[PDB]
């Protein structure tokens, strides 16, 4: 097991030009939990995308990226479990392997009025990626 | 007969037995065989599985095997699997999809070749070929290409695939299951649209259910499942036909499952959309391809985002696992299946009787955690007796070579013996 | 263009031995037999069999497929780099096969057949053929070629690839191929035209039409061809089988077509009663019309009653393939490793001679070495005429038997030594 990774704003562990970077190993598991409903009722909504060093870097998704989860309900918490093994129930496969680099990022705009935003969004002004190298 | 356990219990002895001489060995270990399918009828069966070069994807597959065999008794009050041919794909390298069909003793697989990877978001059927090959025990593979060309469709079909575990023989006529992509929604949803969940604060219901039957990565195509109906005179002047699936409780296009079993045809389609229940039933009509669909309140599925395990309500999903069912008693609407055990990861195989309504009973395959993809189950008789045989897509040594593996096990005899 | 041209002795052809391109096998029942090579633009594709307790084609359950390259050491000659290594997939069904170097990688033709005497009570759709190809990075891969959509020119009921190399010419491959047919759809011109004593069983053209008889079935008929095969980078296979010329027929035999100074050089092999050498370059493809050469110095050896330099026809079966390499298209000369004897396979000679005339000779080996086929290739190497031969030898007795391989030179100056 790892540490839990709660998406939203107000985060430290988001480095301001880092992102999170994590070093897990094989059959590790790491939960995305999407914040509940906060204290000071600022609703956080988001849609991350599963993506590629370069993009990550542009902070820019095209249509083949896959929308691995998004951040729908306030009230529910939702979630997001991980286990590094190769084979994953997504669509697209998504194997792991070992050695790997993978880019976790949102480019949505804060509210549902750019849920779907894919231009910009966190991935620059927030740096709010999750950047996973396993092993080493 | 049909002498065998039909309560809740518990402690089942399934007498499980691992099968390794069917399935090659490769001397890689950097070689991924995956997303395996079995088909069993009339004592023959038909497998086929995908080898990749450090990649499991199915079209990123360089080798595709294809294999024939028989059920044999060896005296061991079980059956074996013989595996009497052995042949790969003259096509692996373009192979997006097949689905294997063991007819009248003999082994034909469907399969959709193509040079782009992407050709389901970008392209049409025209651009794409697709095959049926077929073999036996002593006979060479032929492969004779399919005339799209003479095709008759129900509806405006801008692409196909053979997406399934299985497909069906029936007389002269080869009923394969597909998933069509077509590019206007001209879809009803009264199944998704009675539902009383939460609505999003973006879209209404009808924009959901709309929506979540389109591509993930073609917001312009939509995929929507059906069979294929193939009749010829003995590979002569073939005639094929393309109807799709009913629309009473349409769900997103997704690999099926078409089986001869019990005097009855069941139809099965993994659940990769929002409706996380087992989405089966027995075949009414052909046209409109109707499966009674059951009422299934135990069966499900594991998958991350925001479909796992037992969700119900209408989003805007896709993922999921291929797992198979077989029909064990009609009256009692009693049914097999290895479902994974687990909320969102793919893990913890368990072999599953169950109702419609109940879990009948249960049994992990292993005592440690194993990492499955998917798993598919054929039941049949023996010596008057019920067995199974089921292939799981493993992965149980991690960073190493994946292979599936084959399980047989027999329903029990009596209830909570061990 | 400048070397010796003339008879001479004593040629200094700066023979030396390749041992570390074939490989040693550690068991003695193995035998490494059928040697093929082909060499195009700088690399070359070298096949061989291997069989337990017997050397025979067909009974061999290992076919080696070799690629490598042409490479400088600064040795002032040509050196073998083997790069990648195989066995076929389908080895213990293999029939026959017959090697291609296309743009710098290796193909490999073959047949595969449940029956090793297919070709006597079978057809050739009972049977299926394979294109292995690979170079120095790529896992090899085989594809099945669709004989289906195949055109013919004559109705042949059977065929294997047969010969010592193939050709890549654009996007076509050219292999040369024996084909079988039950009907005697051919004609006798040059053989019936031989003024030779009648044998007192039969006349001279039945001596002739039966000739080209199978010896193991009396009712099929074994005709050398091509075959040429146009594809659109591995996909949209188009097919076409042609037949050899009807001028100068001879039984169906191994052959080889190599490009050569600018040309396309036929060679077959003589397992019949004309012994002496057919070879000639390609004028058409349809039908396919060798220019056969008038070479009065070539022959082989063979035991029976078809020895070396037999010329009358008879109904003979037997002989050894040497293959030729052009070395001058002005002064029509040639290159070959050929046997010295008249009726027994030994004494391996490498011999550069003209149409009429042998100019030099040099034996490989100073003691008897048994040789039942070579293959020779040549090509320019640093502005100068080099040649590399293949030799199935038997330098132990019995045992490990295993090809061998030179290389040479052709000799600058007439007579050094
Ligand atoms: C499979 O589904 C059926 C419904 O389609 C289930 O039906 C009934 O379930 C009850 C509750 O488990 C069974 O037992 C009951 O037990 C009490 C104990 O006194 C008894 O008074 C009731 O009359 C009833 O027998 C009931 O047997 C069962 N129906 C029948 C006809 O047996 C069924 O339970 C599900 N499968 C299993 C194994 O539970
Ligand atoms: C998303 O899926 C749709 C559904 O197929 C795609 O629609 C088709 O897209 C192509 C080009 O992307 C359009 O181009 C056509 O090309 C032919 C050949 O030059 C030309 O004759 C046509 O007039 C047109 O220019 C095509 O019209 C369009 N629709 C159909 C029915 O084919 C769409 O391209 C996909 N988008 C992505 C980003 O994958
Ligand atoms: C995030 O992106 C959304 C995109 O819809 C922004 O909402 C629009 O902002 C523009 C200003 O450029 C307005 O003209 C539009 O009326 C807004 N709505 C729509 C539907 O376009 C939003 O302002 C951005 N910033 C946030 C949410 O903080
Ligand atoms: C020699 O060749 C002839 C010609 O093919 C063979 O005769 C044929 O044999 C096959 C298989 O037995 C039959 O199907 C054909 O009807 C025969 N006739 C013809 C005209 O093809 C003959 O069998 C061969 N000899 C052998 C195998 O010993
Ligand atoms: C193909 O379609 C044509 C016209 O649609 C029809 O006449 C024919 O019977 C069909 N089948 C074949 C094998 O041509
Ligand atoms: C399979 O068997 C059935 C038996 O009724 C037959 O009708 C059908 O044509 C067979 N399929 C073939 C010969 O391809
Ligand atoms: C949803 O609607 C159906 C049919 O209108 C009804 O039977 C069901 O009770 C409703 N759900 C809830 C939670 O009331
Ligand atoms: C569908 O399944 C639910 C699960 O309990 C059940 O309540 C409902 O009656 C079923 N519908 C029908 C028509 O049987
Ligand atoms: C080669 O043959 C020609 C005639 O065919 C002859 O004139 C010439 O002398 C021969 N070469 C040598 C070296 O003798
Ligand atoms: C090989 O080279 C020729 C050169 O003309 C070219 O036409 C052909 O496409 C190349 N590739 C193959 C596979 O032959």
């Amino acid at each position: 097991n790892l540490e839990p990774v709660s998406w939203s704003s107000l985060n430290p562990k988001f480095l301001s030009g880092k992102g999170l970077v994590i070093y897990p190993k094989i059959g590790d598991k790491l939960d995305i939990i999407c914040p509940r409903a906060e204290a000071g009722r600022p609703y956080e909504y988001y849609k991350l995308y599963l993506v590629r060093p370069e993009q990550a870097a542009a902070c820019s998704t095209v249509l083949d990226p896959n929308v691995l989860v998004t951040c729908n309900r306030p009230e529910q918490e939702i979630r997001f479990t991980i286990k590094f093994q190769e084979f994953s129930p997504n669509y697209m496969g998504l194997e792991f392997k070992k050695h790997h680099d993978y880019y976790i990022t949102s480019t949505s705009n804060g509210s549902l009025e750019g849920l779907e935003n894919r231009e910009g969004g966190v991935c620059r002004t927030r740096t709010m990626k999750i950047i996973m190298k396993v092993g080493q | 007969g049909k002498i065998f356990c039909k309560s809740v219990s518990k402690d089942p002895d399934f007498r499980l037995k691992q099968i390794d001489y069917v399935i090659p060995v490769q001397q890689d270990r950097s070689i991924c065989m995956n997303n395996p399918l079995l088909d069993i009828s009339d004592g023959f069966f038909t497998y086929i599985h995908y080898e990749g070069i450090n990649s499991c994807k199915k079209s990123d597959s360089f080798k595709v095997l294809l294999s024939h065999g028989e059920i044999v008794d060896r005296g061991d009050y079980r059956p074996s699997l013989y595996l009497l041919s052995s042949h790969y794909h003259p096509y692996s390298m373009q192979v997006i999809n097949c689905v294997p069909v063991t007819c009248n003793q003999s082994s034909f697989v469907f399969c959709h070749i193509s040079n782009n990877t992407k050709t389901l978001d970008n392209s049409d059927y025209s651009s794409d070929e697709y095959y049926i090959t077929y073999f036996n025990g002593i006979d060479r593979p032929k492969t004779k290409k399919i005339p799209i060309n003479n095709m008759t469709a129900d509806n405006r079909y801008i692409h196909f695939t053979f997406s399934g575990g299985g497909g069906v023989c029936l007389g002269e006529e080869f009923i394969i299951p597909v998933t069509t992509v077509i590019n206007t929604d001209v879809f009803t949803h009264d199944y998704c649209e009675s539902f009383n969940c939460s609505v999003q604060t973006g879209k209404s219901l009808k924009e959901i259910c709309s929506e979540s039957l389109r591509s993930p990565t073609n917001s312009s195509r939509y995929n929507l499942n059906g069979i294929m109906i193939i009749s010829q005179n003995n590979m002569t002047d073939f005639k094929i036909q393309l109807n799709g699936i009913t629309y009473n409780k349409l769900s997103f296009g997704s690999p099926g499952r078409l089986s001869k079993t019990l005097g009855q045809v069941l139809y099965y389609q993994s659940s990769m959309s929002w409706d996380t229940y087992l989405k089966a039933g027995f075949v009414e009509k052909w046209k409109p391809f109707t499966p009674n669909w059951m009422n299934n309140t135990v069966i499900s599925r594991p998958n991350q985002g925001n479909c796992p395990r037992y969700h119900k309500c209408p989003e805007i999903c896709y993922g999921g696992t291929y797992n198979d069912i077989a029909p064990l008693d009609l009256g009692k609407d009693m049914y097999v299946s290895v479902i994974l055990d687990s909320d969102q990861l793919a893990e913890n195989p368990e072999i599953t009787v169950f109702n419609s309504t109940t879990i009948l009973y249960k049994e992990r395959v292993s005592k440690d955690e194993l990492n499955t993809r998917s798993t598919t189950t054929s039941c049949f008789l023996f010596l008057d007796e019920p067995w199974c045989i089921s292939v799981l897509e493993t992965n149980r040594f991690n960073g190493k070579s994946i292979r599936p593996e084959i399980y047989s096990y027999k329903i029990p005899k009596y209830c909570g013996t061990k």
